[PDB]
């Protein structure tokens, strides 16, 4: 379910940012993520929130649910 | 001179979840999230009742 709600949101943000092109210099740097950066490092860099902040995309909404699932997993395990 | 200089200058579905699992295992689980290396020995060295369990 997390992948179901993350992949569609990433595709939606890509469609929105393609609709709002606004030709500039840094948009190609922000769009190399889709063509380059194979799914390995793509998922590696889109899944990072343990510190205060990272370069996480607009889905801050799924971060809360993933943190909830992790907390549930750790109380299920032996970690207090 | 400036003119000369100017002249010289002119002259799909399951792959995603599998990769998510791999990334979650790689950068979310082993990130220093447990402390037991003192309590374990503390309760292991107790001879509650011979040779202690840690001595064994």
């Amino acid at each position: 379910d997390f992948v179901a709600k993350l992949q569609d949101n990433q595709r939606f943000r890509y469609n929105e940012v393609m609709q709002a092109l606004n030709m500039s210099a840094a948009l190609t740097a922000r769009k190399t993520r889709e063509f380059r950066s194979p799914p390995q490092e793509q998922i590696n860099m889109l899944l990072n929130f343990k510190d205060d902040k990272s370069e996480c995309p607009c889905p801050e909404e799924i971060r809360d649910q993933l943190l909830d699932f992790h907390e549930d997993l750790m109380t299920h395990c032996g970690i207090e | 001179x400036x003119x000369x200089x100017x002249x010289x200058x002119x002259x799909p579905r399951h792959r995603a979840v599998n990769l998510f699992l791999q990334g979650y295992e790689k950068s979310w689980i082993e990130t220093e999230e447990h402390y037991f290396e003192d309590k374990l020995i503390e309760d292991l060295a107790k001879p509650g009742a011979r040779v202690d369990p840690l001595h064994q």
